[PDB]
This record gives structure tokens, C-alpha cells and sequence, in this order.
């Protein structure tokens, strides 16, 4: 439902997440389009501790390498 | 399997998604129901009852 990256949850934005057996990725519903789990693609709004089934993962940030 | 089963192919999926889901169209954000998941599900159980 939710994952966490330090200490805060972060849900899709429109989409789910699907995991192939090593990596997370953020697809559509409808039709099978996996992408990079970004602070585009998800809004966090929590504190890590409510969420039943939250998983730990990382999310990339497009500004810290530049 | 939620609402798929009525167009196409069966998809299973867990419930409390789907009731995300279903949050999501009447226009309140999923982190809602996840955030009050407990209790949601008691005022299903009494209203059934
Ligand atoms: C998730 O990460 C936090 C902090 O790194 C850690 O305290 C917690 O035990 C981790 N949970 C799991 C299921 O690995």
C-alpha cells in the first residue's frame, strides 16, 4: 500500500506499485507500464507508523544529482 | 477481484485497496482510509449488524 523512505510514507499519486522480485517500480492499473518510483509519481502525507503493510524502499530525487 | 470481472478477465486484488480505491472516485485522497482503517471496518460491521 505504502513505502517508506525516511521515516514517511509515500503513496501513489495515480497508480500502484508492483514489485518484480528484487525492485519497485509505479505502473498504471489498466495496462502494464513500469516506471522509476520518483517524488513525481508519489505525495507523502504520514508518519511511517499507521499504515498496515507499509515496506521499506527507497524513492529518487531528480534534483539532488544536479 | 473488484469491479474487473464485470468487463474482462478476473484480476484479484487485496480488499482494502480496492476500498482505496473506491474512496479515490467520490473525491477523497486513499491515505484516508489506510489512516483509519480500523475503524472504518468496525462502522461496516455494526451497520451490517
Ligand atoms: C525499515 O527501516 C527502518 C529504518 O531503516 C527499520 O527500523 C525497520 O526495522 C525496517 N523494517 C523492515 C521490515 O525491515
Amino acid at each position: 500500500p505504502a513505502i517508506c523512505h525516511d521515516g514517511k510514507a509515500h503513496f501513489p499519486r495515480e497508480g500502484v506499485f508492483v514489485s518484480n522480485g528484487t525492485h519497485w517500480f509505479v505502473t498504471q492499473r489498466n495496462f502494464y507500464e513500469p516506471q522509476i518510483i520518483t517524488t513525481d509519481n508519489t505525495f507523502v502525507s504520514g508518519n511511517c507508523d499507521v499504515v498496515i503493510g507499509i515496506v521499506n524502499n527507497t524513492v529518487y530525487d531528480p534534483l539532488q544529482p544536479e | 477481484s473488484g469491479w474487473t470481472f464485470g468487463a474482462g478477465p478476473a484480476l484479484q486484488i487485496p480488499f482494502p485497496m480496492q476500498m482505496a480505491y473506491r474512496f479515490n472516485g467520490i473525491g477523497v485522497t486513499q491515505n484516508v482510509l489506510y489512516e483509519n482503517q480500523k475503524l472504518i471496518a468496525n462502522q461496516f460491521n455494526s451497520a451490517i449488524g
